[PDB]
RNA sequence: GGCGUAAAGCGCACGCAGGCGGUUUGUUAAGUCAGAUGUGAAAUCCCCGGGCUCAACCUGGGAACUGCAUCUGAUACUGGCAAGCUUGAGUCUCGUAGAGGGGGGUAGAAUUCCAGGUGUAGCGGUGAAAUGCGUAGAGAUCUGGAGGAAUACCGGUGGCGAAGGCGGCCCCCUGGACGAAGACUGACGCUCAGGUGCGAAAGCGUGGGGAGCAAACAGGAUUAGAUACCCUGGUAGUCCACGCCGUAAACGAUGUCGACUUGGAGGUUGUGCCGGCGUGGCUUCCGGAGCUAACGCGUUAAGUCGACCGCCUGGGGA
RNA sequence: AUGUUGAUAU
């Protein structure tokens, strides 16, 4: 998830 | 297996000589003796499947020798199956 | 060469039968005490025609190269080569001595440069340690490239003790189409070798016999 | 079981050549001997000889030239699983005539050269080259 | 053209049809081969020409139509028929090793439970715990008893079996393999679609049995959660009889049979000659040529060949 | 003991 990454 | 004595009796009965062990008639007669002997074993030992594979080899071998004898000499075949008491 | 010399020298003794190469079946007489006996009746004729062609190459002013790096057969090979005025490799064969001669040539020049430096008294100029390095650097180059320092190019034939042990030299000699003459014991493979000499490669007494003969025949070639 | 003795002879030669054997020994037969003649006459093998009465043994002596074996290839062509018969016009040239096809014609076993000359076709036994 | 690992060897066998078939002689002439004759419409294609200004196009003659049939010969090979032969295959004699199979019996070690003695506060369990067990006396220790299941050591890249598989000891019934000497039969063989049989474990049916173990399940943990791994329990099942199922990475991921082609080191089981020297069977590891995309395989081939069968044809969908 | 994950194209 997170509504779509790596930071 | 068939005993030394019982083997020798069949060799004399079916052989042209006492030393004629090879003949198709002797071979077929010996197989028939052991196939008939083992009927008692497999009546008792229905799940002796490993031994039965040996029985069905004898049955097969005998069929091949009778099919040989028949086409080689029809009369010798007809005499043999009568004595031993085989359908074919 | 004589056959009484061979059986005296112990040329007939091969390796244990378990260590044999099957391609040496033609040259093997039999087995005594689980050790292959080389047939000397094969050796002597084969060694004569080996000694014949070496003489022929010698007579054409050919550079013979005596390769044999086994501990026992080292100083034998150098004595035979120097007595004959020919070249040798009596310690570790450098991979690419012949096939990479263009490179190895440069390491000859170093051995030549260091010895000319040594005798001049160039080592006294540098500060002890620097000279002691050069002393050690000369020493290692003498061991490796000492026998072929004056060779000047590729040799005209190889003479080899132990075809298995010196398989790299032979494979290089095959690569460049240089004739290989070799002592081939029962454990060894004769296929690279151009003139097989079925014999005991191990014993010093056997080694001296072969080397003495090739030394003689090549020296006799250089005479005539 | 053994069901092609000719293929077996060709294979004994092929293998024997590869193994640098001097001679190869098979059980003999008339047809094997007939082939051995054609291989002798065309110069692929050196010699042969039958030995025995009850069980005859053919024994081909093999040729090597400059180290190499002389029989470069030797292929069964007609075989029990598929018989090949050719008419005179359609006889095979092995290696553009540099090798032979052994042909069983009505006038005995012979090369495809000899069969062309005799005007016969027949069963193509093998190629040799 | 492929099928050890890329897709591909049926799990294994027996075997009918079929395919294939050691060696010698004769015979036949079906296959096969040779020749001849008839036919193979014309056009088309092809070749050498001719005609339209050229070409396309048109057209003369040939060649071709690889085929089919008939007749007459050839007889090596294949087939048929007849008679052989012993080398393939099989029979007999004597012996050898074996967890080969089926049936019955029995032994010792251990677990669990039951009863009782001694004894007293823990036991058990884990990474750490807790659930659990225990003063109603556990755990530990000793005695006696019951019952089921499996057979330590021997034990071995040991053995046996078609494969699946088979392990205490004893007996009964029984299959195969191997070796040595001959003698005997005389190709009786190989392979095998369909067919038939056997086929681990799990599972199913009926009736037994049930110590230990353990899907499910329950509880305790762990964790963000933990429908898991760990812990405490625990039912089917695992065991027996009979029947069914018919599948497994049922594997050497390698079909069966036969022949041939350098070596080395073992294991196991016969045997001959006198600890050595041979010679058979089965088997483990390495490796040569050769083979292979390579890895590797390598006389137990994945090398060199023959016979027959099975199977593959991009990934997915399946 | 346990001990998850890393948007699309390039
Ligand atoms: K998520
Ligand atoms: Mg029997
Ligand atoms: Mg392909
Ligand atoms: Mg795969
Ligand atoms: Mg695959
Ligand atoms: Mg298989
Ligand atoms: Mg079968
Ligand atoms: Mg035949
Ligand atoms: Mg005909
Ligand atoms: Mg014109
Ligand atoms: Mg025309
Ligand atoms: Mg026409
Ligand atoms: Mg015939
Ligand atoms: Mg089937
Ligand atoms: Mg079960
Ligand atoms: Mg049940
Ligand atoms: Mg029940
Ligand atoms: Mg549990
Ligand atoms: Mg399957
Ligand atoms: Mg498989
Ligand atoms: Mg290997
Ligand atoms: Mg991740």
């Amino acid at each position: 998830x997170x509504a779509x990454x790596a930071g | 297996s068939l005993s030394t004595e019982a083997t020798a009796k069949i060799v004399s009965e079916f052989g042209r000589d006492a030393n004629d062990t090879g003949s198709t008639e002797v071979q077929v007669a010996l197989l028939t003796a052991q196939i008939n002997h083992l009927q008692g074993h497999f009546a008792e030992h229905k799940k002796d499947h490993h031994s039965r594979r040996g029985l069905l080899r004898m049955v097969s071998q005998r069929r091949k020798l009778l099919d040989y004898l028949k086409r080689k000499d029809v009369a010798r075949y007809t005499q043999l199956i009568e004595r031993l008491g085989l359908r074919r | 060469v004589s056959m009484r010399d061979m059986l005296k020298a112990g040329v007939h003794f091969g390796h244990q039968t378990r260590y044999w190469n099957p391609k040496m079946k033609p040259f093997i007489f039999g087995a005594r005490n689980k050790v292959h006996i080389i047939n000397l009746e094969k050796t002597v004729p084969m060694f004569n025609e080996a000694l014949a062609e070496l003489n022929k190459i010698a007579s054409r002013k050919g550079k013979i190269l005596f390769v044999g790096t086994k501990r026992a057969a080292s100083e034998a090979v150098k004595d035979a080569a120097l007595s004959c005025d020919q070249f040798f490799v009596n310690h570790r064969w450098l991979g690419g001595m012949l096939t990479n001669w263009k490179t190895v040539r440069q390491s000859i020049k170093r051995l030549k440069d260091l010895e000319t430096q040594s005798q001049d008294g160039t080592f006294d100029k540098l500060t002890k340690k620097e000279a002691l390095m050069r002393t050690r650097e000369l020493e290692k180059l003498e061991n490796s490239l000492g026998g072929i320092k004056d060779m000047g190019g590729l040799p005209d034939a190889l003479f080899v003790i132990d075809a298995d042990h010196e398989h790299i030299a032979i494979k290089e000699a095959n690569n460049l189409g240089i004739p290989v003459f070799a002592i081939v014991d029962t454990n060894s493979d004769p296929d690279g070798v151009d003139f097989v000499i079925p014999g005991n490669d191990d014993a010093i007494r056997a080694v001296t016999l072969y080397l003495g003969a090739v030394a003689a025949t090549v020296r006799e070639g250089r005479s005539q | 079981s053994m069901q092609d003795p000719i293929a077996d002879m060709l294979t004994r030669i092929r293998n024997g050549q590869a193994a640098n054997k001097a001679a190869v020994t098979m059980p003999s037969s008339k047809l094997k001997v007939a082939i051995a003649n054609v291989l002798k006459e065309e110069g692929f093998i050196e010699d042969f000889k039958v030995e025995g009465d009850t069980k005859p043994e053919l024994e081909l002596t093999l040729k090597y030239f400059q180290g190499k074996a002389v029989v470069e290839s030797i292929q069964r062509v007609s075989r029990p699983g598929l018989r090949i018969y050719k008419r005179k016009d359609e006889l095979p040239k092995v290696m553009a005539g540099l090798g032979i096809a052994v042909v069983s014609t009505s006038k005995g076993v012979m090369t495809d050269r000899a069969a062309r000359q005799a005007g016969l076709g027949g069963e193509i036994i093998c190629y040799v080259a």
